[PDB]
């Protein structure tokens, strides 16, 4: 999050309107960045507290997951056009619809 | 700008807008503080008795909002690539978010509908533009760390707010390209201090106070008619065009330690090449500041004889001649000041 | 006087205002009705809530009957 | 008199009635259960879900006969 | 599916909206480009209260002062072309053809419904509309839509020095 | 939401094909200069008006205003009382002051 | 995510026999579910809850569902046709399946497991 | 990549809004009925990040409050003009 | 997921569809007939049998009469006013309480109020596309008083969502299961039948629709077949106030025959105002519109705000 300049009474109702805080997936990944910005800074926190920043970019923004989810369909449809896999075996088994 | 109580009320809103912009923690919260202070800057800025102050307000308007929704589009591509609001790796929506302040702010590249909106204005709308408005831009450019941008609007704010100043003859268009290249000593004290930048930036607001209440109060819009303004003694005249001389950074008066002080930083920074690309395009500044001073220091004029007597406010100019002095025997106060430091 | 003019001229207006008074007494006093007791901890949560007896959370629910 | 109104009111009762009471017919023939099944709660969605999950058909009951003997 | 459907219709409304030139007829494009952004930011939600928010502020509140300034700008009549209307249709069927011969998987989004949620999810069996709306009417953040109404009692002040009534 | 676009698009589909088999089963006459005209009563033949323009604004702001009034029936029973009733007397008493000083100003 | 580094239980350890009752024969007959299998549900939710882990407290999601399926044979042996009237009264008696528009039938349903 | 498939199109046509925004073969009420183009992919755009988090799209109705107070003002400036201006400010492809 | 309930969906939507137009027509019959029992006079006879086949009459006539154009090159714009409106005033009625579902609307209120907001934009497209004086002097007026009581309407219905504590209109039924809400809410009864006669344009709020300071305010150049519409449309929104009316304060009795008697009734009170009252003046209108039922409403929302606080306690 960002540091604001002045620190006055009007940073207070501007500073809770976004968080991850309220309940949500991963907001326990989020406080133990933000923790570590209290303990570092946010200077020294880019660089010393890299580790807890990618794990809560990967859950709330979903990036490595969403490209895994495209490498995997992406190759299907390679095979699919490549000749290896056709007819009804184009896809698997599907989950059952209370499953997730 | 005091006919009605109203106005008074867009005033401190407009300072709570402010206010609300550069102290947000967010990327957004910054934006709603923009458009609170949009809000309460669309009705000054406007007037019956002026027709230029609405066309004016038109163009601050599309600028603005041109501005504000390209620094909101931007802001929500920094949350959707990482999901905080700082940037590990600074790449190109913080490019675009920067651009979009230097709209805001008026970098050179972005300069051009300062002083076109600056020729159809009041005194006291100026003096609300050139200091306050900068103050919303500027003070959230301080939180990126892309080095180029700001070099090439330092650049391109010393050589065309100097040079653009020196064709025009109304004071408005002269006084925004002044502040134009006062804008760029902003953005090049601000990649080294964000404490330098504050008191570069109150000191020029400063002058800005105390310039603009002389054009204000003796409703001054021309260089020719700074000619035929009448002041009962000339030595009164010499000694108030003397502002001029401090804003443009002459060593006796103040208005040299701001400049002064960028210069000790930016060298004690390493940065010595576009410190001297700024001063070689100071100059200009000086020079248009000197054709001012072209109807105060010589002695004697071809004066129009119609007028006789000085007319002027009492409350404005009480306030005016406090700040007049401290504009140039305000350098035995560096002894006192302790927030260089 | 003052309220025969405004009850004269705009009578629902006044009515309203009375209804409105009334309305912003009840709820001062819907309030503090409900935080006189236990308010704050309802009778009857939602979805499944189970506290282990180590919880200061389970010291403090109700056992009161249905109502 | 004044009952020649009715002729043009009783009508506009009757047509009115028609596209709830058609369908409390339609849905005893093609279903076999009056009601669809309400879908304002998330919990009553997710138990039509689990019915069309057993059944092809969700209003087609799986009683006790369903339970093996054991 | 349907998703792509409002793509390619907000693609479609979008062309022509660079198109045109008469200011009602834009109005009228944008009346109908805020019906398909409305239900379309109603396919990533939960629920559809912001889409009828959107709907109510946007469409039938706010935009009926651009269609009445539009309406009385200009005192002529739209000069239907079929080339465009042939045009715009062409593209749609070409873009609903090539969402047919495109994997709806891959191109749906990956933001979750009501229904997308996980079963055990204790927070989606509440109430519909409940948590989201909750931080608008508790502290901390009632200052910002208390400073919101000021905001728009302050706005219509604003309005009524700017016109001069 | 799907069910409600398949029913709208087939009230358009059924509302513009009963218009186009209307205008097909309307009377086709010769066109006429004078039938073609702007009905003015009787004899052949406005600005803009800024009061109609403001009460448009003063609509648009209650609905902007009334838009934050709509959700706090549902959050009545999930939100701490004393905050949502401070809120809720404090929102509609604004309203009702900023009302009564504009008609008395 | 899922990798070959995290231990699955594998599918002859989740092949239970489940409670395979359609919603009218959850709803109806649930009051006396709860009250006789009270023991398993609280601590498997309290399971669910605490540890928040699809694959811990599998034995006592076990023992929900068989707790549940000896409870729904136990209604089987002896209140057959009742429980089957209650549940075809809540299914056809409106659209959500609510208690209150039949209770003719839930007081025999009531007698019957009272009188067995 | 992510970009390219998610909300690559609120990005194309919000440029398209900006450029017909700022074209000098339109009039300023095109380039306001294109403001408001640009501010529904704005709400397009903002809605698809704050539902990557679930319970904060409450935010969605501020950013709708201050852009419809920037539309009313934005059509109270213009419509200023039309007893000063005239009503034929309205064609201007210039400023 | 299982296709009979969209079968059923769509056959129950077009069976609305459907007895709503019938329904339509035979309104028009029964206010041209009890109207006329307003007065001495009696009502519509003679054509077919004791008049029942007089809106047919005006059916087959103005589907048959020539459709003219306020101008003669380019009448397109002219077309969709009709069309929008007709499908708003059939797409409305998708929010009806329905017991055996049809559609699941847990926000009704909402769809109400998104559709009336509509109706602005449908009247303004009359207005304009009409290039008459008179047509865009009526088209303004309408569109004056529609969201002059938008804004109020909003108001009294955000009041009555209070009460259910939701939106859904289904809610309305179980909170009417010992009394009907006539009994608690008859200030709000008077105040809702002046929002409902103001928002369709009925007598006493005429100056969008009459002929007495305008010859007619957005139908003056519609005509054979585009006023068959509009006529329809706008009986359908008298249908729709008269259910939405019977809904709220009458109990909701979906199923009972009892309810659409009391729709009939509502219907003939619409009717009933429609010869009795005189016509409202724009400045009169605009102080009723944003001063008494403003102030009412908020201050009667307060009452509500008050009394749901004071009722969760208790509870
Ligand atoms: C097998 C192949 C056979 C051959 C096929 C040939 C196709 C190409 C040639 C036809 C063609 O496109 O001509 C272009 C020709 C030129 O049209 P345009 O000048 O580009 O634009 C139409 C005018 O603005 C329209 O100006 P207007 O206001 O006078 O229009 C009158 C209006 C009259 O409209 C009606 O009568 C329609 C009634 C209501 C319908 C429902 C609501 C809409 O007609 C239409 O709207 C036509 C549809 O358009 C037509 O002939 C339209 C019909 C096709
Ligand atoms: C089965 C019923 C059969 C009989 C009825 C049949 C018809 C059905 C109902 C139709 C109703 C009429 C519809 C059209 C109405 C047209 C007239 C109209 O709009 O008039 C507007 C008029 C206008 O007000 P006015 O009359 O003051 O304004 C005109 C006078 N000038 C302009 C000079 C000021 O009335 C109102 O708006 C009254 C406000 C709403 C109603 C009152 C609510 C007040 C709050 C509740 C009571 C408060 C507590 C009181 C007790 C305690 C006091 C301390
Ligand atoms: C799909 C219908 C598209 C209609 C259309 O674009 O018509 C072109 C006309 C364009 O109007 P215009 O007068 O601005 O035309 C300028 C654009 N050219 C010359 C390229 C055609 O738009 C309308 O008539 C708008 C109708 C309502 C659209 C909603
Ligand atoms: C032309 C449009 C006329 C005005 C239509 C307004 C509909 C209300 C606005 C809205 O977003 O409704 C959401 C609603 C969805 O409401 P919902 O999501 O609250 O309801 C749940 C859905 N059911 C009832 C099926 C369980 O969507 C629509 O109304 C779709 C409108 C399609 C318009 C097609 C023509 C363009
Ligand atoms: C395809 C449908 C074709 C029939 C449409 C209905 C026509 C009914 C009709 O015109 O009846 C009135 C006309 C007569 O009514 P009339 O309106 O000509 O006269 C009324 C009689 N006086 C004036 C004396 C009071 O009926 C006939 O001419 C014979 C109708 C036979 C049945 C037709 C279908 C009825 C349903
Ligand atoms: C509830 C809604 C109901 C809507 C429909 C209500 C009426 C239905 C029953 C009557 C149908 C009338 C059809 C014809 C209408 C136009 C009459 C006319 O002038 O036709 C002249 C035209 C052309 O005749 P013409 O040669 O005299 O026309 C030249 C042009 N003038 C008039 C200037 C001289 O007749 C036809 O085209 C013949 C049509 C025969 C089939 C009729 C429809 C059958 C199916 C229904």
């Amino acid at each position: 999050s960002l540091t604001p300049f002045l620190r006055l009474p009007l940073t207070d109702l501007t500073g809770c309107l976004i968080n991850h805080q309220t309940y949500d997936k991963c907001g326990k990944f989020e406080m133990k960045m933000m923790e570590c910005f209290e303990a570092y800074g946010l200077e020294r926190g880019k660089r010393e507290c890299a580790d807890l920043i990618s794990d809560f970019q990967e859950c709330v923004g979903m990036q490595k997951q969403l490209m895994r989810f495209h490498a995997m369909r992406n190759e299907r449809y390679k095979q699919w056009l490549k000749g290896e896999r056709k007819g009804q075996e184009f896809f698997a088994d599907p989950p059952r619809v209370d499953a997730y | 700008m005091f006919n009605n109580s109203s106005k008074i009320l867009f005033i401190t809103i407009m300072i709570i807008g402010t206010l609300i912009t550069v102290t947000s923690n967010s990327w957004l919260g910054a934006w709603m503080g923009l458009e609170i202070n949009l809000l309460s800057f669309i009705p000054l800025l406007s007037d019956n008795n002026n027709l230029m102050s609405t066309e004016a307000s038109l163009k601050y308007f599309l600028t603005q909002v041109l501005a504000s929704t390209v620094l909101l589009f931007s802001s929500i591509l920094l949350m959707l690539k990482n999901n905080m609001n700082n940037e590990i790796n600074e790449s190109f929506t913080s490019m675009i978010i920067m651009s979009a302040l230097l709209l805001k702010s008026g970098a050179a590249p972005f300069h051009f509908w300062f002083p076109n909106m600056m020729e159809g204005l009041t005194w006291m709308n100026a003096l609300m533009l050139m200091t306050w408005q900068k103050i919303a831009p500027l003070m959230l450019i301080s939180y990126l760390n892309i080095k180029y941008l700001l070099l090439i609007s330092v650049i391109l704010s010393v050589i065309i707010g100097a040079i653009g100043g020196l064709n025009q003859t109304s004071l408005r268009k002269l006084m925004a390209f002044s502040s134009i290249n006062h804008l760029g000593w902003m953005l090049s004290s601000l990649m080294i201090s964000e404490s330098i930048w504050l008191i570069y930036f109150f000191f020029y607001s400063f002058l800005s106070f105390v310039l603009t209440f002389m054009f204000n109060i003796f409703k001054l819009f021309h260089l020719n008619q700074l000619f035929s303004w009448f002041v009962n003694s000339k030595i009164l005249k010499f000694t108030l065009f003397m502002n001029f001389l401090s804003l443009g950074g002459l060593p006796p008066f103040l208005g040299f330690l701001p400049k002064w002080l960028v210069i000790q930083q930016l060298t004690l920074c390493n940065q010595y090449f576009m410190l001297t690309l700024m001063m070689m395009s100071t100059l200009i500044t000086l020079f248009f500041y000197l054709r001012i001073c072209y109807s105060a220091f010589m002695m004697n004029y071809f004066e129009n004889n119609w007028i006789m007597k000085m007319n002027m406010n009492s409350i404005n100019y009480n306030m005016y001649m406090i700040m007049t002095f401290f504009s140039i025997f305000g350098l035995f106060l560096i002894s006192l000041f302790y927030f260089m430091f | 006087s003052l309220l025969k003019r405004a009850w004269n001229e705009i009578p629902d207006i006044v009515g309203g205002s009375a209804l409105a008074l009334a309305g912003i007494v009840m709820a001062t006093i819907g309030v503090a009705n409900y935080y006189a007791k236990d308010g704050d901890n309802r009778r009857y949560k939602l979805g499944y809530v189970v506290y282990r007896h180590d919880d200061p959370r389970a010291l403090k629910v109700r056992n009161d009957e249905d109502d | 008199m004044w009952f020649e109104i009715l002729p043009g009111a009783v009508i506009i009762t009757t047509l009115l009635s028609v596209p709830i009471y058609a369908m409390y017919g339609l849905d005893k023939l093609m279903i076999g259960n009056a009601f669809r099944r309400n879908m304002d709660e998330r919990f009553s969605r997710v138990m039509y879900q689990r019915d069309f999950r057993l059944t092809d058909n969700p209003y087609k009951m799986n009683g006790l006969e369903q339970i093996p003997d054991e | 599916m349907i998703q792509l459907m409002l793509y390619s219709l907000i693609i479609t409304t979008s062309i022509i909206f660079l198109n045109m030139i008469h200011p009602l007829a834009l109005g009228l494009t944008l009346l109908i480009q805020t019906i398909f952004v409305c239900l379309l930011t109603g396919l990533m939600t939960k629920s559809f209260w912001y889409s009828y928010i959107l709907f109510l502020i946007f469409l039938g509140g706010m935009l009926v002062l651009f269609i009445y300034v539009t309406s009385l700008a200009s005192n002529e009549m739209f000069n239907l072309s079929m080339k465009l209307t042939l045009f715009s249709s062409l593209i749609l069927i070409f873009m609903l053809i090539l969402s047919f011969i495109m994997d709806k998987t891959s191109s749906s989004l990956f933001l979750m419904n009501n229904d997308m949620q996980s079963i055990i999810n204790m927070n989606s069996y509440f109430m519909e509309n409940s948590l989201s709306l909750n931080k608008l009417y508790n502290f901390p953040t009632n200052f910002i839509t208390i400073l919101l109404m000021n905001y728009l009692l302050i706005t219509l002040i604003v309005i009524v020095k700017i016109t001069k009534l | 939401m799907f069910s409600i676009i398949f029913i709208a698009l087939l009230i358009l589909l059924i509302t513009t094909i009963v218009m186009f088999l209307a205008s097909i089963l309307s009377k086709k006459a010769l066109i006429d200069r004078e039938k073609s005209s702007p009905f003015e009563c009787g004899f052949d033949p406005l600005p803009f008006s800024l009061r109609f323009f403001l009460i448009t604004i003063i609509f648009l702001i209650f609905d902007v205003e009334i838009a934050l009034i709509l959700p706090m029936i549902i959050i009545m029973k999930y939100s701490n009382i004393m905050i949502w009733t401070i809120t809720s007397i404090i929102f509609i008493l604004i309203l009702l002051i900023g009302l009564y000083h504009e008609w008395n100003q | 995510v899922i990798t070959n580094n995290t231990t699955l239980p594998e599918e002859s350890e989740l092949n239970v026999q489940e409670l395979n009752l359609s919603s009218a024969a959850l709803r109806a007959g649930a009051f006396h579910l709860g009250k006789q299998c009270e023991q398993a549900n609280n601590e498997f939710m309290l399971c669910r809850q605490e540890l928040d882990d699809p694959r811990a407290c599998l034995a006592e999601g076990k023992a929900v569902t068989s707790c549940a399926l000896d409870f729904f044979r136990k209604v089987k042996k002896t209140c057959h046709e009742e429980f089957t009237q209650y549940a075809t009264c809540l299914d056809k008696s409106s659209g959500t399946m609510a208690f209150s528009h039949c209770r003719k039938t839930q007081g025999v349903f009531d007698k019957c497991i009272k009188d067995n | 990549m992510i970009m390219i498939l998610y909300w690559s199109l609120p990005m194309i046509l919000f440029i398209l809004g900006l450029f017909c925004f700022v074209s000098n073969r339109k009039h300023l009420l095109s380039m306001l009925l294109s403001l408001e183009f640009i501010v529904l992919m704005l709400f397009f755009m903002l809605f698809i990040y704050l539902n990557m988090l679930n319970y904060e799209s409450y935010f969605s109705m501020m950013f709708l409050t201050f852009s419809v107070c920037e539309g009313a003002l934005g059509l109270s400036i213009l419509v200023s003009m039309i007893r000063t201006h005239g009503n034929d400010y309205f064609q201007s492809f210039s400023i | 997921m299982f296709y009979m309930e969209f079968i059923l969906s769509l056959i129950g939507s077009l069976l609305l569809i459907i007895c709503v137009l019938v329904s339509v027509a035979f309104l028009t019959l029964l206010e041209r007939k009890v109207l006329g029992y307003i007065q001495i006079r009696k009502g519509p006879n003679k054509v077919g049998l004791m008049g029942i086949p007089q809106p047919f009459c005006d059916a087959i006539k103005l589907f048959t009469k020539e459709q003219t154009y306020p101008l003669l090159s380019n009448y397109l714009s002219y077309y969709i006013s009709p069309i929008f409106s007709l499908f708003l005033s059939l797409f409305v009625w998708m929010c009806m309480p329905f017991f055996v579902k049809l559609y699941s609307f847990n926000l009704g209120g909402l769809f109400f109020l998104c559709c009336t907001s509509l109706g602005v934009y449908t009247v303004m497209v009359a207005g304009w596309s009409s290039n008459s004086n008179y047509a865009l002097l009526g088209g303004l007026r309408a569109v004056a008083q529609t969201i002059s009581y938008e804004v109020s309407l909003a108001l009294i219905l955000l009041s009555f969502i209070f009460l259910i504590g939701s939106y859904n209109m289904i809610y309305f039924f179980f909170y009417q299961v010992y009394m009907w809400f006539l009994i608690i809410l008859f200030p709000m009864a008077l105040v809702w039948v002046s929002i409902s006669l103001a928002e369709t344009n009925r007598t006493p709020f005429d100056f969008a629709e009459g002929e007495s300071e305008l010859v007619s305010g957005f139908n003056v150049e519609y005509s054979s077949g585009g006023f068959a519409l509009i006529f329809m449309a706008e009986y359908a929104s008298i249908l729709f106030m008269s259910m939405l009316f019977c809904v709220i304060f009458l109990g909701c009795d979906v199923f009972n025959l009892l309810f659409y008697m009391k729709l009939t009734f509502i219907s003939f009170v619409f009717i009933w105002v429609r010869g009795t009252l005189p016509r409202f003046r724009y400045d009169k209108l605009m102080y009723l519109a944003w001063k008494c039922f403003l102030s009412f409403s908020l201050n009667y929302l307060l009452f509500f705000i008050g009394f749901k606080i004071l009722l969760f306690s208790l509870l």
